[PDB]
């Protein structure tokens, strides 16, 4: 089964699910089942812009956690790997969290057979503050009145505590400098292949789940939750299944599209790129986010690297050597960026580097499961 | 102007190729300084770095030609870096012709010598970094 | 897990998760929803998880012959009210308890009759504004006295926004190269607090006056000086919660309580008893130790430099042992 | 804290001609850590050596660093001259102001002196961080392990037996002899080759420096060079070794039929078998896929012999080196459909044939037909069947398949003179000693047939003859010839289980899918993996002589480890900090010879196996891994100084 078409059988969990709930299902089976210790997810705090990681050890009100925060664009591979390494696990992973967690996999610092990778379409995230400036500025309304939020037609669309639907043109928004993440603009994977299931609306008819098979285990999951009944399954049309190929086909037409623009055509010159260095603080902040950035003591502090006064870093001997050390195998998920303190746009050269590689070498981080060809042991 | 530049030399042959040259009193211009190591394959980003952060004008690496390397694998891997290198060196405004890397083998001397001479000339012209 | 909190490392009103395993600190995580920072934090950010842990002492103590030792909760509790009650006490304090433990120590002090009480700051009392630091971009003249970029990093960003949306920046510190002076529009090295003030005097009306503890000295006049010529000010206070307790007690010796749950005092001199109510009694030897709860174990609202006001519940447990300042406060009420 | 000594050399007027030596010492004696500063005008020379010495034992010296010519001419004088003096040999540096500074500048003094002053600076920079260090010993085991029992294997045994090593044969065919014991005769001289292989056996057999373990497979091996800890698997043979005298009256009883492996899938034995009557050891074999259990042998044997109760045995032994000698298989042509074979009953390959040919094969010597048992009237000879075909990725020749087809062409056309003998080629690989006119005297003599052209197909009659149709490239035209038998001249390929021996070793394998040598020319029998040697096909197809010469070299190389004893190592080598260490484990297949494994979830680095290149350190992200000597602290140093 390459495809499925899934559903909670849990009248709750179908009702709060995003797409039926399936993904809701298969956690609560896995839990319930013993399959898994525990699943790590997002949850809602006191508003949709507000989505915290929690560990769930029970299925006891699981239906909390259900449900898409596009609000949300956390990493899970960093926190899979720094404290949750040795227990078996099922995650909800985003296309950048399945390649941060198989770049991490491959430098054995996640163990592949105690993780379930339960992988969602994603067409991009939002800022949760640049999301309700944009919101409180197109939308004409209070953010704290948004109860949900989806990307489709090209339209951010918000559910609204009233009950009606806002919609604006996410081209607008982005054009004036809102919506989507630049790297998720960017973004060329939207399917998580390199997941075990790979969970979507784009092939889906309301209150389903549209589901792709990836690996033997995703299988065995699928056919676990709908043995014992906690997910009900059917089959996309052919139909359904090329709309879905078409809108993928799209999609990554669009993020090349954004790659030559912000990569090539809006890539800043080397005057506005020592503008921007002269910001940095040496926080390391881009360095403790980076999830490929993972290692116990880290070469940029050492006393031949480290800037010793309170003045901005050489940006060779930082960013050149973080660049050398893991540039081919940035996943472009952005969170170095999203949490630099002086907004210096260090995804863009990271990205643009990693670009370079690939299409020198052809080796796609975060995608293929073999290191990249530097560390090969061949004389090629 | 007089660049500074920093040298790499694998132990075997680039350090050997240097000596070579020496004994047949080939000349060469004195803004070249050589640091040894046992094979290129010491050498990686990091050194490339900081000779530049540190006021080097151009970076100069010398190992053995592919296939005559004294530890059977260690210019691949030099040679691998050397190609990331030189992708990453252009974004922080370091014109890639600034980090020249050759295979020398201890006998050449006047490659060693010939390849001094382009790389101050070419240093030279491009002025200070 | 992962639960909201403060910052507590300088007076920028930035969010940060805290993850938990087991009962303790391991981690720090993005606080993405919050509006100061929307989850990008300075080092000291990224380290504060620590501070729960770092030498932290969990028994209340009394000065035995030479070194402290330890005793129970209600010996010096009665001890410390012999002083309040009775010889005579200064209480000193920094901005680290929460609002409403200022409001019930504001009030223990008048009680009990303390002549010296207040909180230690080097700013004075001023009608500060609210200003959102969001709007900072907005003002068309800004200008820095100190390092404000060294001092609060997530508002020298916002200074750095203002500085890509056309305001004009100008920066007065005594020094010639910090991140500051490097990276403003225009930087005045100054000896005299005189050519800061001529200097001040072209600022047209509803500029920002953005001034730190760097230089103590030049506060009051300048401070006088944006009241004469309606400019509005931001201070860069020492504390994370300096200005929520500003507004129950004054800013401020023989006989001292010194209550500061974040361990964030710079030592002051002490002449006769010293009573220490803190999470960590490295640095001095004081006469009697009442351990307190965290920033992070408290329930209760903090006040950052802007004035956004943060109200929180604990993220962590308060180690068994100790006791948030308000239950030590209610008890020498009651007692 | 370091207590540097400076030492310029004039070198008489080759440095201090060009470079001021004056003004140079003057400058190394204001550097800090610099204690004194002299120079001399030879300092390779017993007065200079003999200052240096004087200076390390009265001042106090901890690091010396000598201004002067090449390390690579004069490191060994200094770093005697220094251990002398008590000083460890790795807190001395040198610095180059002769070959790459006075020799090369001659018309820029100015610019000398500076370069001079600079590389002094660099070598004190860098001595500043110098540790001692001292060279590793590693003992070296005089015990040898040989796998596989062919002739290259056989060879290698009796040279390392005869040089007073002793060794542990394994050969996990019940008896040794290899491929060469199957064959009838030997290109290019047609001699027999059982009776000058089996004399060889026969001494393996009773060598008392030998140990022969026949029937058994080695399961793993663990350790390095000198230190190898090898556990082997004995299969039961069901028959006591030291009982059985290989009589065969077993096998007359036994009531089963069972193939014999010896013959290659044309002749059968029982269930109890001798493989053949040369064999090594002369003992019965039980195999339990076709034993009924009768116990017809158990009371048919004379010695008791017969064991059905025996189990397998584990043998633990420890070696020093290990020679992989293990051969090759046949090439099985079932794949190339449109030649036949398996399908067509007259269509063999080259080595049933050799079993046909053999006078104690399976039909006694005679050429028959499978078909009808009758002699073949034609035979067709294939060349590069399985070889130099990249339809199915075999790119390769197997350097033995043309004289083998030519000595089994003339062999039988010795034994039936009017048969008509074809054999359809490509090129004719006759290269060795004697082989070309071996290929003339195949035409001139015995008047076989020579077609130069691949077939393209094997057409088989209704009356089970066999058409070639092939193009006679030579003609320029097609033909299709009638023939009575075909013989496919198939190549050699790795032998089954060769990529579990490899993993277990540790080897790497070449292109051609055989091992991998150390050095294509000068190390043909060496490999990475040091205290491991190839010989024989092991290494990639050859014929006999030449395995025999890999063999004989390979036990001298082996030799040379095990007759010193031990092996000393340069303390260059690389460290792992286990505290920094993220066990990536990105740095291990870096390492050509293998020196790093991952242990406890940390990074080791094997002494006796680093050769101190420094490619791993370089790779390291986190600098868990540092190399002695070359620490990255230690160039980043000399980075600075050179350039400040
Ligand atoms: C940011 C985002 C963008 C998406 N974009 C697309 C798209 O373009 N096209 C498409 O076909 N599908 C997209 N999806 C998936 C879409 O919501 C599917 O309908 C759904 O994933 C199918 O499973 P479900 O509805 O049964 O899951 P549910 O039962 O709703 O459970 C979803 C689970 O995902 C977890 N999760 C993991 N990461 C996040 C996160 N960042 N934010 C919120 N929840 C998270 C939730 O906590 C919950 O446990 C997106 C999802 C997210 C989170
Ligand atoms: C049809 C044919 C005809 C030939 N005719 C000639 C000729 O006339 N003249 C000539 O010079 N050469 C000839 N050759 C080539 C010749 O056979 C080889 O050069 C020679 O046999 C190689 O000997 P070896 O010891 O390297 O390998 P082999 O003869 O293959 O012996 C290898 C040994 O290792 C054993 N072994 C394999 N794997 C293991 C294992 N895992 N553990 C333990 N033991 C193992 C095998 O069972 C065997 O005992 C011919 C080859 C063929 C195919
Ligand atoms: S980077 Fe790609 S996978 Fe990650 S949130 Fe953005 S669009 Fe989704
Ligand atoms: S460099 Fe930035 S975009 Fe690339 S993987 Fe690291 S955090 Fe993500
Ligand atoms: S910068 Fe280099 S050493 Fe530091 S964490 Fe990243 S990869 Fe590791
Ligand atoms: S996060 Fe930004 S300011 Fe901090 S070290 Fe990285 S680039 Fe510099
Ligand atoms: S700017 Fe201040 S409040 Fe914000 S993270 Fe840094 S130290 Fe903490
Ligand atoms: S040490 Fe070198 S330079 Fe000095 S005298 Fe000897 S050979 Fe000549
Ligand atoms: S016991 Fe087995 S081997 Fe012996 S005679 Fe019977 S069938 Fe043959
Ligand atoms: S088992 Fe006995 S009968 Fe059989 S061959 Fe051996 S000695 Fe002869
Ligand atoms: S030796 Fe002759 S028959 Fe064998 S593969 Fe080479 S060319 Fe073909
Ligand atoms: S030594 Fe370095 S590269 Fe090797 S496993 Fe350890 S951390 Fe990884
Ligand atoms: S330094 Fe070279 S030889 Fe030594 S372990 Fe590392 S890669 Fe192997
Ligand atoms: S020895 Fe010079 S490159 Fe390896």
């Amino acid at each position: 089964m390459k495809y499925l078409l899934a559903r909670a059988t849990d009248e709750e969990i179908q009702r709060k699910g995003e797409c039926g709930g399936a993904v809701t299902a298969i956690f609560k089976y896995m839990l319930d089942k013993e399959v898994v210790d525990a699943v790590l997810t997002l949850e809602r705090g006191y508003d949709v812009y507000d989505g915290i990681p929690v560990l769930l050890e029970d299925s006891s009100g699981i239906e909390s956690t259900c449900g898409s925060l596009h609000c949300a664009p956390t990493m899970f591979g960093d926190l899979i790997s720094r404290y949750l390494s040795d227990m078996r696990l099922a995650v909800a992973v985003k296309p950048c969290d399945a390649m941060a967690i198989r770049e991490l996999e491959k430098r054995h610092q996640i163990d592949p057979d105690k993780v379930y990778k339960i992988g969602l379409n994603c067409g991009g995230t939002l800022a949760p503050v640049s999301a309700r400036e944009m919101i409180e500025t197109f939308y004409e309304i209070d953010p704290d009145d948004v109860v949900s939020e989806e990307i489709d037609r090209g339209k951010f669309i918000v559910e609204l505590r009233d009950g009606s639907h806002r919609e604006i043109s996410i081209d607008y928004l982005e054009e004036e400098g809102f919506g989507r993440r630049e790297n998720c603009q960017r973004c060329e994977i939207m399917v998580p292949r390199n997941a075990d299931l790979a969970c979507g609306n784009w092939g889906a008819d309301d209150g389903w789940t549209f589901i792709e098979v990836n690996t033997e285990r995703g299988q065995e999951i699928i056919e676990g939750a709908r043995s014992s009944g906690y997910i009900e399954a059917r089959e996309p049309s052919e139909k359904m299944v090329k709309i879905r190929e078409k809108i993928e086909n799209a999609m990554i037409s669009m993020a090349r599209k954004f790659q030559d623009k912000y990569l090539d055509e809006e890539y800043p010159s080397l005057d506005e790129w020592d503008e921007y260095w002269k910001r940095c603080i040496n926080c390391f902040a881009c360095r403790d986010a980076c999830p490929v950035c993972f290692c116990r003591e880290c070469e940029l502090e050492k006393d031949y690297l480290l800037e010793s006064d309170e003045k901005a870093p050489d940006p060779l001997t930082f960013q050149g050597v973080r660049l050398s050390h893991m540039g081919f195998s940035c996943i472009n998920c952005g969170q170095c960026e999203d949490v630099c303190p002086m907004d210096i746009p260090i995804a863009r050269i990271y990205h643009r580097i990693q670009k370079k590689y690939r299409d020198r070498t052809g080796f796609t981080a975060g995608v293929s499961q073999e290191l990249p060809p530097m560390y090969s042991g061949e004389k090629d | 102007f007089e660049p500074k530049i920093v040298g790499f030399c694998c132990n075997w042959c680039s350090y050997g190729g240097a000596d070579t040259a020496g004994t047949a009193r080939m000349q060469y211009p004195p803004n070249v300084r050589i640091i040894r190591v046992m094979c290129s394959g010491r050498v990686n980003a990091s050194m490339i770095l900081k000779a530049f952060s540190e006021g080097a004008d151009g970076v100069f690496v010398g190992g053995c030609h592919i296939g005559d390397c004294h530890y059977d694998s260690g210019n691949y891997k030099w040679k691998r870096r050397a190609r990331f290198i030189e992708d990453i060196l252009p974004e922080f405004g370091i014109d890639k012709e600034r980090f020249r890397w050759e295979w020398i083998s201890a006998s050449e001397g006047e490659k060693f010598q010939k390849t001094m001479q382009e790389f101050y000339e070419t240093v030279k012209y491009l002025g200070p970094l | 897990m992962v639960k909201h909190t403060l910052c507590p490392s300088c007076s920028a009103g930035c969010g940060v998760n805290i993850v938990e395993m087991g009962g303790a600190p391991v981690g720090t995580y993005p606080y993405r929803r919050h509006p100061v920072n929307e989850g990008k934090t300075c080092r000291a950010g990224r380290d504060c998880y620590e501070i729960p842990l770092m030498d932290r002492v969990t028994s209340p103590g009394v000065k035995k012959s030479g070194k402290l030792s330890g005793v129970n909760w209600d010996e010096a509790l009665d001890k410390l009210t012999e002083l309040l009650s009775s010889e005579d006490i200064s209480i000193l304090t920094t901005g680290t308890l929460t609002n409403e433990e200022a409001l019930k120590l504001r009030e223990i002090i008048e009680n009990f009759n303390v002549k010296k009480s207040g909180l230690i700051t080097v700013f004075p009392e001023f009608d500060y504004p609210e200003i959102d630091i969001r709007n900072i971009r907005d003002y068309d003249n800004i200008a820095v006295i100190g390092d404000a970029i060294t001092c609060a990093p997530l508002i020298g960003r916002r200074i750095f926004h203002a500085m890509a949306a056309g305001a004009e920046v100008r920066s007065y510190d005594r020094r010639d190269e910090t991140r500051m002076a490097v990276n403003s529009g225009f930087h005045i090295t100054f000896s005299d607090e005189r050519e800061v003030l001529n200097d001040l005097q072209q600022l047209p009306g509803g500029s920002l006056i953005i001034i730190t503890p760097e230089i103590p000295e030049i506060i009051g006049p300048v401070l006088e000086f944006s009241s004469e010529n309606e400019f509005d000010v931001l201070p860069i206070f020492e504390d994370f919660n300096t200005r929520g307790v500003m507004q129950h007690l004054p800013p401020v010796f023989d006989s001292v309580w010194l209550i500061d749950p974040g361990a964030a005092a710079e030592p002051v001199d002490v002449s006769g008893k010293f009573v220490l109510q803190s999470i960590r009694t490295e640095g001095l030897t004081p006469d009697i130790f009442l351990p307190v709860a965290a920033w992070c174990e408290k329930s209760g609202s903090y006040t950052s430099t802007a004035g956004y006001t943060m109200k929180l519940e604990p993220a962590l447990q308060a180690p068994e042992g100790v006791l948030s300042d308000m239950e030590i406060f209610e008890r020498i009420l009651r007692a | 804290e370091p207590k540097i000594g400076v030492y310029v050399c004039h070198c008489g007027v080759n440095i201090g001609g060009v470079v001021d030596v004056e003004a140079v010492r003057d400058y190394a004696a204001k550097l800090p850590n610099v204690v004194i500063a002299k120079d001399y005008k030879y300092y390779c020379s017993d007065p200079g050596q003999l200052e240096i010495q004087k200076d390390i034992k009265e001042l106090g010296i901890n690091r010396v660093v000598v201004a002067a010519c090449s390390p690579r001419l004069h490191e060994p004088t200094f770093r005697r001259c220094v251990e002398e003096a008590g000083l460890n040999q790795f807190l001395f540096e040198f610095a180059n102001i002769r070959e790459h500074d006075s020799w090369v500048h001659m018309d820029n003094p100015e610019g000398a002196t500076e370069k001079a002053k600079d590389l002094v600076r660099m070598a004190v920079a860098k001595a500043r961080l110098l540790e001692p260090l001292e060279a590793s010993k590693v003992s070296v085991d005089d015990k040898a392990l040989v796998i596989g029992g062919g002739v290259a294997g056989i060879q290698a045994a009796l040279d390392l037996a005869d040089m007073g090593f002793k060794t542990y044969m394994v050969e996990k065919r019940p008896s040794i002899s290899g491929r060469m014991g199957q064959l009838d005769k030997t290109f290019p001289t047609l001699d027999c080759s059982m009776c000058i292989l089996a004399p060889k056996m026969v001494d393996v057999g009773k060598h008392d420096n030998i140990e022969l373990i026949t029937y058994a497979e080695v399961k793993e091996v663990d350790g390095y060079i000198g230190n190898f800890k090898v556990k082997i698997e004995k299969k039961p043979r069901y028959i006591d070794e030291e009982l059985c005298t290989g009589c065969g009256s077993c096998v007359e009883v036994c009531p089963i039929e069972m193939p014999n492996y010896f013959d290659e899938g044309i002749g059968m034995t029982k269930a109890v078998y001798i493989p053949f009557p040369q064999a090594v050891p002369l003992c019965a074999t039980i195999d339990k896929d076709y034993c009924i259990e009768c116990m017809l042998c158990d009371e048919v044997c004379e010695r008791g012999a017969v064991k059905h109760d025996q189990e397998p045995e584990e043998i633990e032994i420890e070696v020093g080196t290990i020679i992989v000698a293990t051969g090759y298989d046949a090439y099985d042509p079932t794949e190339k459909l449109e030649y036949g074979y398996g399908r067509h009953t007259n269509v063999i390959t080259g080595l049933e044939l050799e079993r046909m040919i053999n006078a104690s094969g399976p039909t006694d010597g005679k050429v028959l037909k499978p078909s009808d048992g009758e002699k073949p009237k034609r035979v067709a000879f294939i060349h590069c069947v399985g070889s130099r075909d990249e339809q199915i990725g075999k790119p390769y020749c197997s350097r033995v398949c043309c004289m083998y087809i030519m000595k089994n062409a003339q062999l039988i056309k010795d034994k039936m003179p009017d048969t008509e003998v074809t054999l359809y080629y490509m090129d004719i690989r006759a290269f060795g000693k004697g082989f070309e006119e071996f290929y003339k005297r195949s035409q001139e003599k015995y008047g076989i047939k020579f077609i130069r052209g691949r077939p393209a197909e094997v057409i088989e009659n209704p009356d089970l003859t066999l058409t070639v149709r092939s193009e006679d490239t030579l003609l320029g035209k097609v033909t299709e010839y009638d023939y009575d038998m075909v013989v496919l001249g198939v190549g050699l390929v790795p032998p089954e289980g060769a990529e579990t021996l490899r993993q277990t070793i540790g080897l790497s394998k070449s292109a051609d899918g055989f091992l991998m040598e150390a050095h294509p020319k000068l190390r043909p029998v060496d490999t990475l993996t040091d205290g491991v040697y190839l010989a024989g096909v092991a290494q990639g197809p050859k014929d006999i002589p030449d395995a025999v010469a890999q063999a004989s070299g390979a036990a001298a190389r082996a030799a040379i480890p095990m007759v010193k004893g031990e092996v000393e190592i340069e303390p260059i080598i690389a460290v792992t900090d286990s505290d920094v260490c993220g066990g990536c484990e990105v740095c291990i297949e870096l390492c050509p010879f293998g020196a790093i494994s991952i242990e406890e979830g940390h990074a080791n680095v094997n002494v006796a196996l680093c050769k101190g290149c420094g490619t791993c350190v370089a790779a390291c992200p986190s600098g868990a891994m540092d190399q002695q000597h070359f620490k990255t602290e230690q160039i980043m140093a000399q980075i600075e100084a050179a350039l400040n």
